[PDB]
RNA sequence: CUUGAGUGCAGAAGAGGAAAGUGGAAUUCCAUGUGUAGCGGUGAAAUGCGCAGAGAUAUGGAGGAACACCAGUGGCGAAGGCGACUUUCUGGUCUGUAACUGACGCUGAUGUGCGAAAGCGUGGGGAUCAAACAGGAUUAGAUACCCUGGUAGUCCACGCCGUAAACGAUGAGUGCUAAGUGUUAGGGGGUUUCCCGCCCCUUAGUGCUGCAGCUAACGCAUUAAGCACUCCGCCUGGGGAGUA
């Protein structure tokens, strides 16, 4: 530490918009360890959107998460996208011991005015 | 507003017979008090859309009843336009 | 004349001595105008579903007072903003 | 011993049952306050 | 109130005034007065230093007990009254003791009202006290900077300060000038914004009023022959050529600061915007 | 019947909300409409005193 | 004289209004921490942002907005419109009762006041959004769609303006004229050991389907576009023109 903070229960932040999905894993609070993006995995455009691109970022950062060492990991989910069910199926095979999955993608309470078009 | 107490109070002075609830001297009196109180309500609350609507309707109704009165009797009519002091 | 219920909520972290002094003080605020303090209660040490400022739980408290309509909030829900210990409040009718 | 896919299913109705999809669907772009009620005055007989 | 004088001639067209229904009495005391001369912008030497002052109406000085030193004791107001020396009206006091001392006029201060100057005083208008004993979100004025000097800030017409938060010491403020300074926690202060607020919303109407005060005419630079002012000279009218629009002793006007970085206030200020 | 709510009937509040923090509508209750109108007000008043949350998603 | 109208008596509901006062999420920004190399957006890209450390993640703070689920072909409003909560003031509506007045009523030119959004002025505040606008891309061409941003304004008070597809494309009121089915506020009767369960009747509103009748036809049909009465306003081929 502060590079090698060693734990056994962190958390996995996930988002999947309709143009991209990224992922990153940290400790409980948390603070950064690693991430990945389909645009960093070489992909582009539509391929950022695929479930397949979600899997590969999930793994390819998850390995950096077992760098310092970690088995259990909980989930955050923003960004309704297609990869939010294939990425996880990837993640169990990543060799981890997940405990919880709670969706937070906030529906506000009539606060802000969205864009108009279309 | 008014209370049902003062509502049942004023009739005592201006009822012709103790069973009375009509005898429009009743009506114009009670309503007169109301239009005043709502007048200063509307003073402190300069704007209301419903309020003055209610006043105007109370008024046209009042003067209608009053014209039935002066149509019927005049000694009364005088008597209470100088009791309540209204319509010059 | 009207039946005004009322709540107040204080921290659990104060010493109770503050809670006592604030009770007697508080109801002293209410009944002085001619209002008729009627019914008090301590709904109790109670866990919340929400962290107000940084806390977990606290003291729910109820009193009730019957009066004519222009005597209680006039100073109550001013002092509510003043009192550091006071957290939230609420006032209703029948 | 509830497999992480079964958790993916419990989570799948967690999302499908809280209506977390269709409100973002509904709030993503502006709606005039009249057009959601042309919307519901045309859904006023479909149902 | 402000008032539309209607045009009869060409110097009452666009003008306005006050109407002075904020006042009880017209005539002030004898006792608490102090005379005053007008120097009109010039040193002990005699030399003019500041341009376009001078030439006014007679007036006098009227003392104020800004410090509000006598604390805990109660008092009242007996009257409101004009003061030319300032933009804002002011309010007399008769102590329950018996002394008499002019003090400021906040918004909505009416005769018969009472006041104190003690830290026991709970938050109402005029009740002066140390700021430590105040919540957040309270508009206040006649503030101290060092204690016991007598209040200095937010003392103008109408609006005033606003407290934002607190360390135990120092203590913060948000200001009319949109900026912030950490302040001692034990300094004296008051409650309530200042009174007269439309003092900005006069249209003077003409030039004599400005002389009646007094003020007196200024002059531009694009007419002066060039010995005096940089912008001067130039046949025909003067499209100024030198950038950095100067001031008659050099030292430009526009953009350039004068706040120097060596003052002891290096660490108090934050979020400075309105300068 | 006949007064509601304010905070006093949690085994009807809990009957009439979901785990998450939202309302179960008129349909799964099938309750009358006047108690629907009173009760929803009572809910909001009971959330504002933090007896229960705006969203319990934890 | 009361059956009209109205006051009374007892009841019922209501996003009805105006002023005030709190609360939470959510966006944007900022500070701080973690931490590396992309984020973002597209039909496909770029414009843009990114080593000054972004985005992401996390704590805290700021402040402006609009107040999620409930919400319903549900309600209230004369019309526009009215949806976080509480408070102060206040109007209006329906039911049943009826003892009081005793035809006091309907319409209403002129006249008078209310009135979406846009906008103008005095000020204030100004988070999001976005005319105008700058830029990229697209296009044979694109001032446009599309992407990137951004002003006015959106927002508060006070004033003004006085229009709309202001639509039920149906003027106000009175009264009669087949049914059946729902939803809302009530009332009354029965049943039920207690109706909470349920049945029956009725008022008011509210929708749906459909006889007669009407209709050029579409279609309305007890909330009539039927049957009749009273009052107001409006039309006389189109364009020119709601113009001079």
């Amino acid at each position: 530490r502060r590079v090698k903070k060693n734990i056994e229960n962190g958390v996995a932040h996930i988002r999947s918009t309709f143009n991209n999905t990224i992922v990153t894993i940290t400790d409980e609070f948390g603070n950064a360890l690693s991430w990945s993006s389909a645009g960093a995995l070489g992909f582009k455009g539509s391929k950022k959107s695929t479930p397949f691109a979600a899997q590969m970022a999930s793994e390819t950062a998850s390995k950096s998460a077992m760098e310092h060492g970690l088995k259990t990991v909980e989930v955050t989910v923003k960004g309704p996208g297609p990869g939010r069910e294939s990425a996880i199926r990837a993640l169990q095979s990543a060799g981890l011991e997940v405990t919880a999955i709670r969706d937070v993608t906030p529906v506000p309470h009539n606060g802000c005015r969205p864009p108009k078009r279309r | 507003a008014i209370s049902q107490e003062r509502k049942n109070e004023i009739i005592k002075e201006y009822r012709v017979h103790e069973t009375d609830t009509g005898s429009p001297e009743v009506q114009i009196a009670v309503l007169t008090a109301e239009i005043n109180a709502v007048n200063e309500h509307l003073r402190t609350h300069k704007k209301d859309h419903h309020s003055r609507r209610g006043l105007l309707k109370m008024v046209g109704r009042r003067r209608h009843l009053l014209n039935y009165l002066r149509s019927k009797d005049i000694q009364r009519y005088r008597e209470l336009i100088k009791s309540l002091g209204i319509r010059r | 004349m009207r039946t005004y219920e009322v709540m107040y909520i204080v921290r659990p972290n104060i010493e109770e001595d503050a809670k006592k002094a604030l009770v007697e003080r508080f109801n002293g605020i209410l009944a002085t105008e001619g209002a008729e303090v009627l019914e008090a209660k301590d709904w109790g040490k109670r866990r919340l579903a929400y962290e107000i400022n940084d806390f977990k739980d606290g003291f729910y408290n109820i009193v009730r007072v019957k009066s004519d309509n222009n005597k209680a909030t006039d100073e109550f829900q001013r002092l509510a903003k003043i009192s550091d210990d006071i957290i939230r409040y609420m006032v209703i009718r029948e | 011993n509830e497999s992480l896919e079964d958790a993916l299913r419990r989570f799948k109705r967690s999302v499908s049952k809280s209506g977390t999809i269709q409100e973002v669907r509904k709030r993503e772009f502006y709606e005039k306050p009249s057009v959601k009620r042309k919307k519901k005055s045309e859904a006023a007989r479909k149902r | 109130a402000i008032k539309k004088y209607k045009p009869i001639t060409n110097g009452r067209r666009n003008m306005t005034s006050l109407d002075f229904a904020e006042i009880t009495k017209t005539t002030p005391e004898k006792s608490l007065l102090k005379p005053l001369p007008k120097k009109a912008g010039r040193n002990n030497q005699g030399k003019l230093t500041v341009r376009h002052h001078g030439g006014g109406h007679k007036r006098q000085y009227r003392v104020i007990d800004f410090k509000r030193n006598k604390d805990g004791i109660n008092a009242k107001v007996d009257s409101i009254q004009y003061d030319p020396n300032r933009s804002a009206n002011i309010a007399l006091v008769v102590y329950a003791d018996g002394e008499k001392r002019y003090i400021i006029a906040p918004k909505g201060l009416e005769v018969g009202q009472i006041v104190e100057s003690g830290a026991e005083a709970d938050i109402k208008v005029g009740n002066a006290l140390p700021l430590q004993n105040i919540p957040v979100g309270t508009v206040v004025h006649n503030i101290e900077l060092k204690p016991g000097k007598g209040g200095q800030i937010a003392r103008s017409a109408g609006a005033s300060a606003q407290v934002l938060g607190k360390e135990g010491k120092y203590v913060l403020i948000r200001l009319r000038s949109g900026e912030v300074r950490m302040i001692l926690s034990t300094c004296r202060a008051t409650i309530g914004q200042v009174g007269n607020l439309q003092h900005e919303l006069v249209n003077v109407g003409k030039a004599g009023r400005s002389r009646w005060k007094g003020i007196r005419p200024t002059v531009r630079g694009s007419v002066m022959n060039p010995n005096d002012h940089p912008h001067g000279g130039g046949e025909g009218r003067a499209p100024i050529g030198r950038p950095s629009p100067m001031s008659p002793w050099g030292k430009p006007t526009l953009g350039k600061k004068t706040r120097r970085g060596k003052k002891s206030s290096d660490k108090l200020i934050v979020r400075g915007r309105k300068k | 019947g006949i007064t509601h709510i304010d905070y006093k009937d949690t085994e009807l509040l809990k009957r009439f909300i979901s785990e998450r923090g939202k309302i179960l509508p008129r349909r799964v209750t099938g309750t009358s409409a006047k108690y629907q109108r009173m009760l929803t007000t009572a809910i909001k008043r009971s959330r504002h005193m933090a007896l229960l949350p705006y969203v319990k998603e934890e």
